């Protein structure tokens, strides 16, 4: 429903031969770049290579971000697409190379089958049994809980460990509640009151729920999608146990930490065992670093290590800059704003500025996508602004002009509505002329320089 | 498996004769760089003998001349028996700790303490368990267990009954017991009892019964770095910081105590010290404060050997406004020896591209290999190696069995090399954002 | 479907209508029966698992008393037999490929003695295999008027 | 009330049943040979007070859970060359996604060791639940 800058892009619009159709899937042109992005898509779906780099190089507005979004749509929702700008790397909580590693590991997926081994029932009886600790100083402790669980099919009595009773205490369970006990974690969930007690006459909005069907004891098979980053984080700041560290970890403020390479190599071995057990399959995906010129020489130096990793994702960089100074390396200038050293690692896909007829065709696609009807004179007038000023500028006029048309009661945008939109809504260069013309005047009505 | 094909996957070692240290023209995945590979072979001898402390070696050379390749060769030829620490210099700029702390930690990771410990361990298939609960539980119980060679009953103490009931041990389970501590690990399930396992899905695997003695004195060899001993001693569960990474700046009196303690264990023979190596890739990204620290951190008897790589010419040292060879201060370079790597000849480019093509799954026609070699001479070894993957994917899409010249030519046309992309930005200059921020969006 | 059914059942119950729901899957009669118990609707059920005396009485119950809102009814076990003429609404939650059977089901309501105008709803889901079902059924009912017309004798 | 069914041989089985001396085993001819053996009055000509069956093919649309299932199942048709399975499996999610795979009490992936139950039958009515939950990252 809501329409954004790239809502018309649906894919790369390629033939089965890997050749670009001149207008397909929302694209016009960029055919050589769309074909190169098609080969990138097939590099990813092959899931055989680690740590290949791609640079989308080309001026602002030449569809580099459209192409990266089209890759994400060609890959589909199974494969991790991890998009960031270079400005996102500058965390205050952790070093910049940490968020590089997190995003590298968000780009690597895992699908894993999990057995939940579990107990369910209406709580029929519940009875604690106690330890008379002589000299600990904390007084007594509870040694076990005996609890009776009843389902529709059968019944059990469980002698719970103290740490599982603490889970039940946290869950505020009472007799006649229906509860769930995941033995994997030792976590307890209160599902509700038993429907045997269903009555209006309690002030609190209780969940009255039926008795669980089947056996009290069950094993559930669940297929889970996780990334390596989800595993890293789960084991860095643990919260799954009923131990005291896990317990207090749920109360303290969330905090990112500079996760060590020891934890990452340990989790590689954990995942390798899930793969060898056949319960998991690896789904390596891609990290898209938009605005990659906003990185710095320390980031690029770190990618030289990170891309050597034997399970690194595929990395797609976009840059829009000519010969430019490398950030943090103020004496060094290079093409794309990328160090010469790191540029040797990339495959560069150049993107090119549009012809007037391509711009005219994009205007029609975009008008159809925003749902607005134009006359051909209107489409030509907007296309002229796309040629004379900028594609982005002319596409920004469609929504204002549609309102201005509707305000006069006409449902179709014609040249008068664009002629008004041009005058209400200036571009960067007409505005820069107003600045420059006025800036001869000082005093009250000058622009501040 | 998990491990995919990466840039260095073909490197299996240094490719050097163990008797003479003469490098072979190609072996173990390394082609050429013979003078540099011989020097790296002498450094491996220094590392493996452990005698010398705190040598620093710089691998200096142009980009893509095998500086990382040789570093991977050394790591692979030391194997798992020695601490090898791979630091990117960019990592020292932590927010969690100072640069010199991060350099101390990196040095401390690179010295191992090697410790040998026995345990009696009991391993076998469970024939039976009975437990008496009276009703508070665990009053008494008996375990029957077997191998293919032996069967025994054990009377169990109540804390072993708690271990057994915790790990839900049942008949047919194949278990190991570390009887020095009584943790029990369920190695698997016997096939002979498969039908007892009514709650196990069809995906369940089954083992054969264990072999020999039910009880064995297994000997374990541990290597723990000095950094691990430091971090263990930092707080009540300090070892967790080896994973979450939130070590603070660990106080130096802790380290001094540990240095004394380990020298004590060495002289008592309780432990051995295993000096490893620290690799610092892109050492030129360190600053003048890092170098003045490293100067004196190398002087310890608990210093590893350090190995460093630089692409840089006469270049500005970070944290100062003057320039020095390799980007490194002469103050530091006095304590360093340099190994220099050269550019490749065309037959070396041909061989490296061949090895890269055989490490990848790529059937490559001779004319495609010749074309990729010429591209290598003109566009560089990395670009030609990136075209191998690309041409395979193009060949596959047209259903071809081999990568032909046709596929390399599509790859060359679709993806620019750095020199063509530099030309592209120079010809496209007004449409790209220049260093003055100016750009023209118009046609 | 169940969303659009829930809206439709509310509009019908606020309308005072009484409804027969046909299913091609008896497990959907179980799931639907949960939803009904989780709301205020008094209901009855027939399908191919019920014993014949239960069929006799549940039909008699439904025809007896207007407090019962909804009658869940499997397509084949429930489409063929006796009058249900104090319904007024028929919903095919799922539609049989053989259009005759849906016709029999509809005409358990649309029958001699029928109290009010029968309205039939069919909960077609756009873009699913359900479209093929209703196409095949509509083709077949056309063929079944090519291959007969006229009184006979 | 619906003799014609799927095809004409499936009509012959009903005609053979009544008159197997006559019938054993061009469409316009049929109406003139069935006429002695069939009678079919129809509710437009008869019982005119029973006003016509008002009908609404609703053409409602999938929910998000259904289309997530549907697309993963429709992907199998692209892999094909099994519709004898899939038409019902599609029809199942058309009716309700819990028929295909029922939604249930759920939790995050647990990245840890625990001792799972090997037999439900041998567990009995009284059982001790120890705390088995343990990390797979296992520092020695
Ligand atoms: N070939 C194309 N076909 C259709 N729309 C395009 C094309 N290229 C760019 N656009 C649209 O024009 C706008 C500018 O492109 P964008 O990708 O943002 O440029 P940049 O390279 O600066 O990211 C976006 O709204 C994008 O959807
Ligand atoms: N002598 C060699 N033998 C085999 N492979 C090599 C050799 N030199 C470089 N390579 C490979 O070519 C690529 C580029 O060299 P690399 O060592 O990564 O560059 P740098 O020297 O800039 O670190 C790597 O994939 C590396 O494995």
């Amino acid at each position: 429903h809501r329409t954004a800058a790239h809502t018309h892009i649906k894919g790369l619009g390629l033939n089965s031969s890997g050749i670009a159709e001149k207008q397909a899937a929302g694209f016009v042109g960029q055919c050589a770049a769309r074909e190169a992005c098609g080969v990138v898509v097939d590099l990813i779906k092959a899931h055989k290579m680690a740590g290949r780099g791609v640079l989308l190089a080309g001026g602002p507005g030449t569809g580099k971000t459209a192409l990266a979004l089209a890759i994400s749509q060609e890959l589909g929702t199974k494969i991790p697409f991890c998009p960031i700008t270079g400005s996102e790397i500058y965390s205050t909580e952790v070093k910049k190379t940490e968020v590089l590693m997190e995003n590298f590991r968000r780009a690597i997926g895992l699908r894993v089958r999990e057995t939940k081994d579990v107990y369910e029932g209406e709580v029929t009886e519940m009875t604690p049994e106690e330890a008379e600790n002589p000299l600990g100083g904390y007084g007594k402790t509870i040694s076990t809980l005996l609890i009776g669980l009843k389902s529709a099919r059968g019944q059990k009595k469980l002698r719970l460990d103290p740490s599982i009773y603490e889970a039940i205490q946290k869950e505020r369970v009472q007799v006649g509640d229906v509860i769930y006990i995941e033995t994997n974690t030792g976590a307890c969930k209160r599902v509700g009151r038993s429907d045997a007690y269903a009555t209006e006459f309690d002030l609190e909005a209780e969940e009255y729920v039926p008795i669980p069907k089947g056996e009290v004891h069950k094993k559930k098979e669940i297929v889970q999608d996780v990334t390596l980053h989800d595993l890293d984080v789960a084991n860095a700041r643990p919260q799954g146990g009923q131990d005291i560290i896990s317990m207090m970890g749920q109360l303290m403020k969330p905090k990112m930490t500079e996760i060590t390479d020891k934890l990452r190599m340990e989790i590689n071995k954990v995942v390798q065992k899930y793969i060898n057990q056949g319960v998991a399959e690896l789904i390596p995906g891609v990290l898209f670093i938009d605005e990659a010129h906003m990185l710095d020489i320390e980031c690029f130096t770190y990618l030289n290590k990170a891309l050597e990793s034997p399970i690194a994702p595929i990395v797609v960089l976009a840059s829009n800059r000519g010969i430019a100074t490398i950030r943090g390396a103020d004496d060094l200038k290079a093409a794309h704003g990328i160090p010469p050293d790191f540029l040797q690692r990339l495959l560069i896909i150049p993107t090119h500025p549009y012809e007037p007829d391509e711009i005219r065709r994009i205007v029609r696609i975009r008008a159809q996508t925003e749902g607005v009807q134009l006359t051909d004179a209107a489409v030509d007038r907007v296309a002229e602004h796309g040629v004379r000023i900028s594609l982005r500028y002319c596409l920004q006029l469609l929504a204002p002009a549609s309102i201005l048309a509707r305000v006069n009661g006409r449902t179709q945008v014609d040249v008068q509505d664009i002629a008004e939109a041009e005058e209400l809504f200036l571009d960067a260069r007409r505005s820069a002329n107003i600045l420059t013309s006025t800036g001869e005047s000082g005093g009250l009505h000058g622009f501040i320089s | 498996g998990l491990n995919l094909i990466a840039a260095h996957s073909h490197i299996r070692g240094l490719g050097v004769d163990a008797d003479t240290l003469e490098p072979r023209p190609s072996s173990q995945g390394l082609v050429g760089q013979e003078k540099a590979r011989k020097a790296a072979a002498v450094v491996l001898e220094m590392i493996k003998q452990g005698k010398i402390a705190g040598r620093a070696v710089l691998i200096a050379g142009p980009p893509s001349t095998g500086k990382t390749a040789i570093a991977m060769g050394m790591a692979q030829s030391l194997g798992q028996d020695v601490p090898f620490t791979t630091l990117a210099a960019s990592e020292i700029f932590s927010l969690e700790m100072s640069k010199t702390e991060a350099l101390t930690q990196a040095f401390r990771k690179s010295i191992g303490v090697r410790i040998k410990e026995e345990s009696e361990i009991m391993e076998g298939e469970v024939v039976e368990i009975q437990i008496d609960r009276s009703t508070g539980g665990a009053k008494q119980g008996k375990l029957t267990i077997k191998t293919t060679d032996m069967e025994a009953i054990y009377d169990m103490g109540s804390k072993m009954i708690d271990a057994m009931t915790k790990e839900r041990v049942m008949a047919g389970d194949i278990i190991s017991i570390d009887k020095s501590s009584g943790k029990i690990t369920k190695l698997g399930r016997s096939y002979a009892r498969s039908r007892d396992y009514d709650a196990m899905g069809v995906d369940t695997k089954f083992l054969q019964c264990p072999e020999g003695e039910l009880q064995k004195r297994k000997e374990v060899v541990h290597t723990v770095s000095l950094h691990e001993i430091d971090v263990i001693n930092s707080r009540t569960q300090g070892f967790l910081a080896l994973f979450s990474g939130d070590t603070g700046e660990i106080r130096s009196e802790i380290r001094d105590q540990i240095n004394t303690k380990v020298a004590e264990w060495k002289e008592e023979g309780k432990a051995e010290i295993v000096p490893g190596v620290l690799f610092i890739d892109e050492v030129h990204m360190l600053d003048i404060e890092c170098f003045s620290y490293i100067n004196r951190a190398l002087e310890s008897d608990l210093a590893p050997i350090v190995i460093m790589a630089s692409n840089r010419g006469v270049s500005r040292i970070r944290g100062t406004d003057y320039k020095s060879p390799h980007g490194l201060p002469l103050d530091f370079l006095d304590r360093v020896v340099i190994i220099n790597t050269h550019p490749y000849t065309p037959d070396e480019l041909r061989q490296i591209l061949s090895i890269r093509a055989q490490e990848e799954e790529v059937d490559l026609t001779p004319d495609a290999l010749a074309l990729l070699t010429k591209i290598g001479q003109e566009a560089g070894l990395r670009y030609a190696s990136n075209l191998i993957t690309t041409s395979q994917l193009i060949a596959a899409k047209r259903r071809a069995k081999q990568v032909g010249v046709e596929d390399v030519q599509r790859s060359f046309k679709l993806f620019y090399d750095p020199a063509r992309s530099v030309r592209f930005v120079q010809e496209s200059e007004k449409r790209l954002i220049g260093n003055d921020g100016v750009v023209d969006f118009s046609y | 479907k169940l969303a659009k059914l829930d809206e439709l059942l509310r509009e019908l119950k606020e309308g005072g209508h009484r409804v027969l729901l046909y299913f091609q899957m008896t497990r959907m009669i179980d799931l639907m029966e949960e939803y009904l118990t989780y709301r205020n609707y008094k209901y009855c059920r027939l399908d191919g698992s019920t014993k014949l005396e239960d069929r006799r009485d549940t039909v008699a119950d439904f025809q007896t008393r207007p407090e019962i809102f909804i009658f869940l009814l499997s397509t084949r076990a429930g489409g063929l037999g006796i009058n249900l003429t104090t319904a007024d609404t028929v919903i095919f939650y799922d539609s049989d490929w053989n259009p005759t059977i849906d016709s029999q089901a509809m005409d358990r309501a649309h029958r001699l003695g029928q109290t009010k105008q029968v309205t039939v709803y069919r909960l077609i889901t756009r873009g699913t295999i359900e479209e093929r079902i209703r196409k095949r059924a509509l083709q077949k009912e056309e063929v079944q008027r090519v291959v007969i017309t006229g009184t006979g004798s | 009330g619906t003799p014609i069914q799927n095809n004409m041989q499936e009509l012959w089985a009903l005609l053979h049943f009544i008159m197997p001396s006559l019938f054993d085993s061009q469409l316009k001819r049929l109406h003139m040979i069935l006429k002695p053996f069939m009678l079919r009055r129809v509710k437009k000509h008869v019982q005119k007070e029973l006003g016509d069956k008002i009908e609404i093919d609703v053409f409602c649309e999938l929910s998000y859970r259904q289309r997530a299932m549907y697309q993963s199942l429709r992907n199998q048709i692209s892999i094909m060359d099994t519709l004898m399975n899939l038409v019902m499996q599609f029809r199942k999610v058309c009716n309700h996604p819990d028929l295909f795979e029922r939604a249930d009490t759920s939790s995050p992936f647990f990245c840890g060791h625990f001792a799972e139950t090997g037999s439900f039958l041998r567990e009995g009515t009284n059982v001790a639940l120890g705390y088995s939950t343990r990390s797979l990252v296992e520092y020695r």
